[PDB]
C-alpha cells in the first residue's frame, strides 16, 4: 500500500514544463511560472545532454523559498535515468573519514558514468532432476516449451551440491559464471515457469561511475563503496591510470562515458579550501556540469572575513553562470497551491484557495503549502469532505510561522 | 617479544639470568584474554542476551563475468584464512552463540504457573525430608 | 584390559598418592623403560690427529683440516 | 520509577480540542490540540519531511507534549528520542548521525516464516569423500512423535563440532541462520551417571521438522546497518569487527537505493508493512549551522519522517556562525520548514494542579495546606522546582511520624533546598569569593 | 591494606541521626549542619531509589567541604549501591564523543543483581580413583556429619583431572557446570614426603550436610552490561580503552531487557548516585545532553561540587550563575554551605591531625586554626603533617608552636608567593 | 658511559644531620631557604603515609627548580620510583588529555614484590619406578614413588617424586641421558635438551644441548620483581602471547591506553592489597615529577586536583616557571604562576632565590668540575663577572667551547682570552634581542 517512498515535498515535480523550443509553458509538468529561470535550466539540460563542453558551473541564485531547489529537481526528472544526477548538501562534504577536497571530487567522479555493453549468456528455465556420482552427473532442465538435458561439469556440480536447488525450481544459469538464482519454488515463494527458448543471449549494460572503478580496482574485493569504509583513494596513482584505461576504452569500441550532473545545495556551506579545488576541478575533461543555489546574497565566506556574493569567492563567482529566480505573484503561488493540492488527495474550495493564497503572500509560500495538509486534516476531524476557510483560520492560529512566532516573543527565554 | 611487560620471556633454562628475574606472584597480577573469559564466564553467560535486529549475510556480492583467476585466488585465500584463525577463534564461539540467538531461561517455566512454584516449594521439601513422589497429571502435553 | 588407575588416599593423617597399573605389573616398568645413556668421545683424525669436527661423506672418515 | 511518567497522551476530546485536566497533562491546550493534528498527520502514512517546532520558554511541557505524542501514536510506530548534542560525534562524519536518525525512525514490520529441526539426535556419521574434506552429514534427530534422518551442509557439523556436543544429546537446529545450540543432553539418561557437568532437558515434543511464522518489527537503519557492516557464521570476514570496527558511514547508493529497493520489493509482494516514525529531535538550538543546513535536504527527502524540534531559547548566536544571530537558535532558512508550535507559560493554577498531579504519581499524600503553600513557593520560582520538594518532603515526613505531609515539612525542605533564582543572588552578593 | 590515607580517607560518613539530624563532629563530619542535613535527606532518597532523574548541587566558597560531603554520602552509602566520582574534565576523551562519556558515566551507576539459586556440593575429598584406558572414576567427599561415595562420569573425570584435585582437598562441585572451587587444603600432607614441596597450610573441613543449596548472586553495571553487549570482542568490559556502544541496537535492548528481567523478578534495581565535581567544565552540549538525560527511569541522581561564581559557561560567552545555564540548573536544588567558623576550623584541624597520627600541644592547635582563618583550610590542614617531621627530625614527641612556626615560614600558602612575585619571572 | 649531561653534578640536597643545609655540599650551593623546605618533602615520601600532597617549586627561570627537584630523587635513592615528565606531555594523539595524567600517577606509585621457588637441574641419569605392594586388587603393582638421579657439575643425588610426576614425565617425551628442570613448588618440569657435556656429537641439529649444569642439584634464590602500578596495568590492559585471537591482534599499533577505573578498582590494585597483606609485596610509594606544569590545559589543571584527593596517588614536585601569567585554555584570567588560585590553594610553594655573584662563580666551578675542564681561577673570575650581566645558564655553558678553543691553542686550562674570545662568537638572549631591534 504505502512505499518506501511516499509524498514530499517535491513529488508535483515530474520535470521541466518546456518546449521543443525550450520555451517554458504558463503551468506544465507540476512547474508554475519561473519562465527566465527554467528555461535557463532546459538551456543547460540541453547542452548536458549534448555532452561536448565538460566543465561547466551554474549558481542559482533568488531570495529564499523561490523554486531554487525545485528547478534542480525538474531538471534530474527530465534527465531520466540512466544519467548519474547527484545531489549533495554543502553540508555533507565535511567528512571525518575523508578530507573535504577528497569528498567533492569522489562527488565529482560520482557525477561521471561509463556505459559498457555485454554479450553474456542467461539461462532461465525449471528443474526436472539433478543427479551426483561421487564426481559428475547430468542435469534437465525445463520450460514450458522444451525439455533438455545437461552434462553437470565440476563448476556446475560444486554449484548445485553447494546450493540447496533441486527438482521444480525455475531457476537461471550464466553460463559465464554459474550464479544460480532461483526466483519461486513451483507453479504457484511460488511461481510458474518461464516460456521462450531455455538458453537465449542477453544484452547487458551497466552504468558504472568511475567511483565504482576505481573502488573496484583499490584493492582485494575492494567494492566496499556500500559503506564507504575507503578514506581516500590513492590520487595520481590508482586514479590517473583508470582515466587512461578508460579513454582507452573509448576511441576503441569498448566503453563510452555518459556525463552526469551535480547538483551542490547550499553550497555557501562550502569553506574556501572547496572552492579553490572547485576552480581546477572544473577545467578536465572527465567534469561534470553542475548547478547550485544559495538563499543568501553577499554574506561571509566560511574561513575568512571576507563579503562576497553567495558567500563564494570572486574567484569562483567569475567561473560560473548566475540563475537569479523572481518572487512569485498571486498567480503562481495559488497555482502552485493547487497543483501541491492535486499531488494530495485534498481538495479546496475556491474561497479557501483565496485565503491560502493571501496567507502565502502574507508570510511565505513554503507556509501555505505546509498548512495545506494541516487543514485537510483538521476538516477530516469535523467530518467535513472539502477543506473550508474556517479549517484554514484554526489552522493558522493553531500552527504558528516564522515571521508571526518571532514576533510573540515578548517574554524572554533562555539564550 | 616482551620488551617492557612484568612477566618475562621464555625461560629455556636457569642459566640465563632472566629467570631469576620475574616472580610467579607478579605473573599471577596480569590476565591473559582467555583467564579474563574463566573470570567473566558467570556474566558472560547470563548477561549477554543482546542481537542485531538484522543480520544479512557477510559478501556484499557483486555480478559480472570476471576473469577466471579472480575467483579461485579469492577462494584459496579465504581458505588460508579459514584454517588458521578458526581454531583460535572457539574461544569467543561461546559468546558469539548467546550474541547470535536467545532462547527462554528456564526461568519462567516456573514463574509464568504459579501451581508449579507451589509444586517446587513442595517437592524441595518432600526430597530434603528423604520422600520420592507420584505425580499425576490427566494431560500428557502437561508432563513435556 | 588397558587400564591405568590413578588413585589418591588420605591415609592416617596426610594424603599420599598411588599410580596402579592395572592391566599387568610388567607395564609398571613399560612406561619408565630405557635408561640408555649416551657414550660418545671425539674421534681425532687420522692426518693431524686433531680433534675431528667433520665425516668424509665418501671416507666416512673423521677429520678437522 | 517514574521521571516523566505521568504524560500517558495528549488527552483530547473526540473533536481535537484539549481536555484541561487528563492524561496527566494540564495546561498547554492549544499546543495538545495542535499536537493532535500532527499525530493524525503520523498515524496518515502521506506525508514525508514534515517537521514542527515546539518553542517555548524553559519547563513549558515542549518535551512532556513531544513525549505525550508518541504515547498517542503507541508502542507500534517506531519513535526516536534524540538530542541535539548526539550530533557531535567523533567516531563519525556529523551527517552521518542526522541521516542514520532519519533512517532509523522509519519503521518496517516484515512477517517472515522459518524452519526448525530439533530433537534428541541418535547419531552422527559424517559422509567422507574425496575432493579430502567432509561431503556431508547424516544426523537423526528422535521426538516424541518419530525419529528421522536428515543431511546437512559441513558448515553445520563444523558448528556442532564447536558445541562439542556428543550423540544422544538434544540440540536446537536452524536452517535460515545456521546456529545450531546445545540445550543439553537427554533427560532420560539422567540415571546413566551419578553425577555430571550436562544439563538435562525434557525429550523436544513436536515434529523433528516443524517451521512457524514470526511477525518481526524492525527499523530500516538496522538493515542499513547490517548490510554496511555484515556479519555471518563460520565466516572470516567478521575480521572486520576486530581490527575494521569503526562507526560505519552507509554511502548514499546503500543508504538510499539498493535498501529502498529491496524494502520495496519486500512490501508490493505482501510480506512488509511501512509504519512512519516520529524524530523527536530535543534541544535543537544548540546544532551547528551544519546541521541546520543539512536539515534542509534531509526533511525534502520524500523518505524523511515526520519531525518534531523543541527550542527553548528566544534570540541568540547561531553555534558555528559565531555573528549571526535568529529566533529559536535556528537560522530562518530551516525555521521556514517547520510549524511552530506555542506553549504558554503556567500560572498559578495550571502550576498548582500540575504539582498536585505530580503528588499521586509517585505516591505522595500531600495535604491540602501544604499543596498551597507549594504554589506559593512556586510563583516565585520554577514550576520544576516547585513540583520536586515532594519525594524529600515525602521523606522527610516519614521520619517525624506523620504519615501526611504539612506546612512546616514544605518549609523546611523549602529552607534545606535553594533554587537557581535563589541562589543567584548568593553569588552575586560574593561575587569576588567564589573562584 | 597498604593504601596510603588521602585528603578526605578520614570521613566516614554522613554524622547524622535516624531522624537526620546532624551532629557536630561525629563520624568525621564537623560542622555544616544545614548542608549536612540536606546530604543526608538526599542520601535517604537514595537509598530508596523509587524516583530517578533527579540531581542537587552543593555550592559555597572554596574549600568548605563540597567534595568532603560527597565523599561522606559515597561511605556511608556503602557497597552493594554503585557510586561513582568524575571530575567535569573526565568526559572529554578523544575515543568517544562528550554525550557518550555522559551515557557511560550515567549507566556505570546503574546496578543489576541477578539472584541465581544453584546447587551444589561441598565436603573434604578423602579418596579418587580414575581408570585411564573412556575413562572412568569415582570420587569420595566428606564434611563433618557424613560421607558418601560418588560415580565420576566421563566428564567430571575430565574436569577434576584438568583442576588434578587430590585426596585432603576441601572443595565445591557446580552440580549445574561442574567446576571444581578448591578453598584449601584439610589436615592432610606429604604426597610422598620425600620429594621436594612447599610448606603445608591446613583449614577446617566444612560443616553441616554435603549437598547444599546456597545463593549466588552477580551484581553488574548498566555500563557494564552495554559494553559486553557492545560488539563480539569477547570479554569486553575491561578492554584497557574502548567503549563504542550504538544507541539502538544495544542501549535501548539492554533497557528493555532490564525491563523485562524487572518484571519477572530476576533483577529489580539498584540505582546509584554520579558525583560529577567540578562540573564547571562540561561544555554547553554536555548540559544540552544533560537536560534530556536526566529524564528517564534509568537516570541515576547526581551530585555537583560548583566553586565558580557569576562566570561564563565554557564552550561560549553565555554569563549564568554557578557557569551553569538555567536550563539544566531548574532542576537541581541547590545547597548552601557557610564559611567554617574559628571553632570549627579548629575542630577540623584537630580531627585531621588525629586521623594522620600526629600530637600536637594546645598552642599548636590555636596556631594552626589562626593560620588557617588568615589563610585557607586546606593550606592549614597540610601544615599538620609538614609540622610533624621536623618534630621527628629533632626526636621530638608532639608538634610545638615552634615546629609550625618553622615550617609555616619554610612554605608559602597562597599570598606569600603571588606577593613576593615581584621580580617579573616570564609572562 | 658517562656522557655528561646538565645536571649531572648534582648528588644530594646536602642537608646535614639536623636538617640544616649546608653552604654547599653535594654539588648543591645556596638555596637553603628552599634545599631545607624540600628536603621535608624527602621524609613525607620516605614515610608511606600520606597520598596527593603537592609542592610547588616557584620561582624565576633557571634559579635552580630542576637542579634541586631531581636531586631528591638522588636523596630518595633508585629505590624509589621517580617518573618525571613535562607539561607537554599530555597532550596526545590517541589518549585523552586528562588521562596522561592518571597513567603518570600510576607509573609513580612502585610495587616490589619477592618470591622463593626451589630449582632442579642435571642430567637425568636413570628414572625407576618405586613399587607398591598392590594398592586395590590383584592386578598389578603401582608406582608409589620415582626415583630419580639428576647429575651436576657438584654431584649425582637421587630423589623421589610424586606418581603424577610420573604422568608428567612420561607425557613429556624425556628420554635418559638429558637435562630436565624440576620445580616443586608448581610441579611443572621443563626440560633444557640434552646434556652438551658428553651427549653430543659434531652434529648440526641445534637441540641447545645444555652444557652440565654447574652448582647444587637443588637450588633457591629468592627472585625480586620490581613492578610499578603502571607496568601492570598496561600488561592487564595490552596482553601478551600467541594465542586467543584477540591477543593475536599484534599487527595493529595498540596504544590504546585510557584504563578504565573498573581494571583499577578490581584488578591490579586488588591484588596489590592481597599481596601486600599476604606477605608477597612491599609498596613503594614514589615521586612524580611535573616541571613546567604552566603548559597543562584548563581540563588538566581541574582533573589535577580530583586525582590529587584520591588515597591512592604519590606526592608531585611542580616547578612553575612563569610569573603572573595566563591560564593556557582559559580567557581574561590572571592567575598567578600561571596556576589556577584553586590549585595553588592545594599546593606549598618553595620560594627559591636568586643567585648572587658568588654562588654563581660557585656553580660554574662545580659544573666545570663535573665537565672535566681546568678553568683557571682568571678564567672562572671572569666568567662569573660576564654571568652577573646575563642568567647563570650563559655564564656555566662557556665551558666546553673554551676548552675546546683551549686544547685547539695548546692549552689544558681555560685562561682570561679563551672565554673572552668565546664570548664574541656567542651571546645570550638580551644581546640577540638588542641587535634583533637595531635591526628590521
Ligand atoms: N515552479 C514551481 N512549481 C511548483 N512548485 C514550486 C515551484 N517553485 C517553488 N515551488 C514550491 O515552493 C517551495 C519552495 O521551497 P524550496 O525551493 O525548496 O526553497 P529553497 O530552494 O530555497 O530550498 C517548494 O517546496 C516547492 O514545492
Ligand atoms: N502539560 C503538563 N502537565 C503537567 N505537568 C507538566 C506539563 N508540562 C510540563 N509539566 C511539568 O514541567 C516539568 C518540565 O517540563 P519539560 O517537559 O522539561 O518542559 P521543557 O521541555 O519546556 O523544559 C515536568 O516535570 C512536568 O511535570
Ligand atoms: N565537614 C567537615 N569535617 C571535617 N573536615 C572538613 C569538613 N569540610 C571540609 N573539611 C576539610 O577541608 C579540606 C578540604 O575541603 P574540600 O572538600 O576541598 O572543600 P571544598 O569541596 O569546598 O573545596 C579537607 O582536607 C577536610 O579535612
Ligand atoms: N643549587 C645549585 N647548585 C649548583 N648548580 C645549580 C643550582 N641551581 C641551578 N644550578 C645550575 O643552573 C642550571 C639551570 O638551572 P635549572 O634548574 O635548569 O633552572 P630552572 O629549574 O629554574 O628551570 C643547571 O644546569 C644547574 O647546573
Amino acid at each position: 500500500v504505502t512505499r518506501i517512498e511516499r509524498i514530499g515535498a517535491h513529488s508535483h515535480i515530474r520535470g521541466l514544463g518546456l518546449d521543443d523550443a525550450l520555451e517554458p509553458r504558463q503551468a506544465s509538468q507540476g512547474m508554475v511560472g519561473q519562465l527566465a529561470a527554467r528555461r535557463a535550466a532546459g538551456v543547460v539540460l540541453e547542452m548536458i545532454r549534448e555532452g561536448k563542453i565538460a566543465g561547466r558551473a551554474v549558481l542559482i541564485a533568488g531570495q529564499p523559498g523561490t523554486g531554487k531547489t525545485a528547478i534542480a529537481m525538474g531538471m534530474a526528472q527530465a534527465l531520466g535515468p540512466d544519467t548519474p544526477f547527484t545531489a549533495i548538501a554543502g553540508s555533507e562534504i565535511f567528512s571525518l573519514e575523508m578530507s573535504k577536497t577528497e569528498a567533492l571530487t569522489q562527488a565529482f567522479r560520482r557525477s561521471i558514468g561509463v556505459r559498457i555493453k555485454e554479450e553474456t549468456e542467461i539461462i532461465e528455465g525449471e528443474v526436472v532432476e539433478i543427479q551426483i556420482d561421487r564426481k559428475v552427473g547430468k542435469l534437465t532442465l525445463k520450460t514450458t516449451e522444451m525439455e533438455t538435458i545437461y552434462d553437470l561439469g565440476t563448476k556446475m556440480i560444486e554449484s548445485l551440491t553447494k546450493d540447496k536447488v533441486q527438482a521444480g525450481d525455475v531457476i537461471t544459469i550464466d553460463k559465464a559464471t554459474g550464479k544460480i538464482s532461483k526466483l519461486g519454488r513451483s507453479f504457484t515463494k511460488f511461481v510458474q515457469c518461464p516460456d521462450g527458448e531455455l538458453q537465449k543471449r542477453k544484452e547487458v549494460v551497466h552504468t558504472v561511475s568511475l567511483h565504482e572503478i576505481d573502488v573496484i580496482n583499490s584493492r582485494t574485493q575492494g567494492f566496499l563503496a556500500l559503506f564507504s569504509g575507503d578514506t581516500g583513494e590513492i590520487k595520481s596513482e590508482v586514479r590517473e591510470q583508470i582515466n587512461a584505461k578508460v579513454a582507452e576504452w573509448r576511441e576503441e569500441g569498448k566503453a563510452e562515458i555518459i556525463p552526469g550532473v551535480l547538483f551542490i545545495d547550499e553550497v555557501h556551506m562550502l569553506d574556501i579550501e572547496s572552492f579553490s579545488f572547485l576552480n581546477r576541478a572544473l577545467e578536465s575533461d572527465m567534469a561534470p556540469v553542475l548547478i547550485m543555489a544559495t538563499n543568501r546574497g553577499i554574506t561571509r565566506i566560511r574561513g575568512t572575513s571576507y563579503q562576497s556574493p553567495h558567500g563564494i569567492p570572486i574567484d569562483l563567482l567569475d567561473r560560473l553562470l548566475i540563475v537569479s529566480t523572481t518572487p512569485y505573484s498571486e498567480k503562481d503561488t495559488k497555482q502552485i497551491l493547487r497543483i501541491r493540492c492535486e499531488e494530495e488527495d485534498v481538495e479546496m474550495s475556491e474561497d479557501a484557495y483565496t485565503v491560502l493564497t493571501r496567507i502565502g503572500l502574507e508570510t511565505s509560500l513554503r507556509y501555505a503549502i505546509q498548512l495545506i495538509t494541516a487543514a485537510s486534516l483538521v476538516c477530516r476531524k469535523r467530518k467535513g469532505t472539502e477543506v473550508q476557510v474556517d479549517d484554514i483560520k484554526r489552522v493558522y492560529s493553531l500552527f504558528l510561522d516564522e515571521s508571526r512566532s518571532t514576533q510573540y516573543m515578548k517574554e524572554y527565554q533562555d539564550a | 617479544q616482551p620488551v617492557a611487560s612484568p612477566i618475562g620471556p621464555r625461560s629455556p633454562g636457569p642459566s640465563h639470568p632472566t629467570f631469576w628475574t620475574y616472580t610467579e606472584a607478579a605473573h599471577r597480577a596480569v590476565l591473559f584474554p582467555q583467564q579474563r573469559l574463566d573470570q567473566l564466564s558467570e556474566i558472560i553467560e547470563r548477561f549477554i542476551f543482546v542481537m542485531p535486529p538484522v543480520e544479512a549475510p557477510p559478501p556484499s556480492l557483486h555480478a559480472c563475468h570476471p576473469p577466471p583467476w579472480l575467483a579461485p585466488r579469492q577462494a584459496a585465500f579465504q581458505e588460508q584464512l579459514a584454517s588458521e584463525l578458526w581454531p583460535r577463534a572457539r574461544p569467543l564461539h561461546r559468546i558469539v552463540c548467546n550474541m547470535r540467538t536467545q532462547f527462554p531461561d528456564l526461568r519462567l517455566i516456573q514463574y509464568d504457573c504459579g501451581k508449579l512454584q507451589t509444586l517446587a516449594v513442595l517437592l524441595r521439601q518432600l526430597k530434603a525430608e528423604g520422600h520420592r513422589v507420584l505425580i499425576f497429571t490427566q494431560m500428557t502435553r502437561m508432563l513435556d | 584390559g588397558p587400564i591405568i588407575t590413578y588413585h589418591s588416599v588420605t591415609v592416617p593423617r596426610c594424603s599420599r598418592t598411588f599410580i596402579t597399573f592395572s592391566d599387568d605389573a610388567t607395564f609398571e616398568e613399560w612406561f619408565p623403560q630405557g635408561r640408555p645413556p649416551k657414550v660418545p668421545v671425539r674421534e681425532v683424525c687420522p692426518v693431524t690427529h686433531r680433534p675431528a669436527l667433520y665425516r668424509d661423506p665418501v671416507t666416512d672418515i673423521p677429520y678437522a683440516t | 520509577i517514574a521521571s516523566h511518567s505521568h504524560v500517558k497522551g495528549l488527552g483530547l476530546d473526540e473533536s481535537g480540542l484539549a481536555k484541561q485536566a487528563a492524561s496527566g497533562l494540564v495546561g498547554q491546550e492549544n499546543a495538545r490540540e495542535a499536537c493532535g493534528v500532527i499525530v493524525e498527520l503520523i498515524k496518515s502514512k502521506k506525508m514525508a519531511g514534515r517537521a514542527v517546532l515546539l518553542a517555548g520558554p524553559p519547563g513549558t511541557g515542549k518535551t512532556a507534549l513531544a513525549l505525550a505524542i508518541a504515547q498517542e501514536l503507541g508502542s507500534k510506530v517506531p519513535f526516536c528520542p534524540m538530542v541535539g548534542s548526539e550530533v557531535y560525534s567523533t567516531e563519525i562524519k556529523k551527517t552521518e548521525v542526522l541521516m542514520e536518525n532519519f533512517r532509523r525512525a522509519i519503521g518496517l514490520r516484515i512477517k517472515e516464516t522459518k524452519e526448525v529441526y530439533e530433537g534428541e539426535v541418535t547419531e552422527l556419521t559424517p559422509c567422507e569423500t574425496e575432493n579430502k574434506t567432509i561431503s556431508h552429514v547424516i544426523i537423526g534427530l528422535k521426538t516424541a512423535k518419530g525419529t528421522k534422518q536428515l543431511k546437512l551442509d559441513p558448515s553445520i557439523f563444523e558448528s556442532l563440532q564447536k558445541e562439542r556436543v556428543e550423540a544422544g544429546d538434544v540440540i536446537y537446529i536452524e536452517a535460515n541462520s545456521g546456529a545450531v545450540k546445545r540445550q543439553g543432553r537427554c533427560d532420560t539418561y539422567a540415571t546413566e551417571f551419578d553425577l555430571e557437568a550436562e544439563e538435562y532437558v525434557p525429550l523436544p515434543k513436536g515434529d523433528v521438522h516443524k517451521k512457524k511464522e514470526i511477525i518481526q518489527d524492525v527499523t530500516l537503519h538496522d538493515l542499513d546497518v547490517a548490510n554496511a557492516r555484515p556479519q555471518g557464521g563460520q565466516d572470516i570476514l567478521s575480521m572486520m569487527g576486530q581490527l575494521m570496527k569503526p562507526k560505519k558511514t552507509e554511502i548514499t547508493d546503500k543508504l538510499r537505493g539498493e535498501i529502498n529497493k529491496v524494502v520495496n520489493k519486500y512490501i508490493d509482494q505482501g510480506i512488509a508493512e511501512l509504519v512512519p516514525g516520529v524524530l523527536f529531535v530535543d534541544e535543537v538550538h544548540m546544532l551547528d549551522i551544519e546541521c541546520f543546513t543539512y536539515l534542509h535536504r534531509a526533511l525534502e527527502s520524500s523518505i524523511a519522517p515526520i519531525v518534531i524540534f523543541a527550542s527553548n531559547r528566544g534570540n541568540c548566536v547561531i553555534r558555528g556562525t559565531e555573528d549571526i544571530t535568529s529566533p529559536h537558535g535556528i537560522p530562518l532558512d530551516l525555521l521556514d520548514r517547520v510549524m511552530i508550535i506555542r506553549t504558554m507559560l503556567y500560572t498559578p493554577q495550571e502550576m498548582k494542579q500540575i504539582i498536585k498531579i505530580r503528588a499521586q504519581t509517585e505516591g505522595i499524600n500531600i495535604s491540602e495546606e501544604a499543596l498551597n503553600h507549594l504554589g506559593e513557593i512556586g510563583t516565585k520560582t520554577t514550576l520544576r522546582y516547585s513540583v520536586q520538594l515532594l519525594t524529600p518532603a515525602n521523606l522527610l515526613a516519614k521520619i517525624n511520624g506523620k504519615d501526611s505531609i504539612e506546612k512546616e515539612h514544605v518549609e523546611e525542605i523549602s529552607e534545606l533546598f535553594y533554587d537557581a533564582k535563589s541562589s543567584a543572588k548568593i553569588l552575586a552578593d560574593q561575587q569576588d569569593k567564589y573562584m
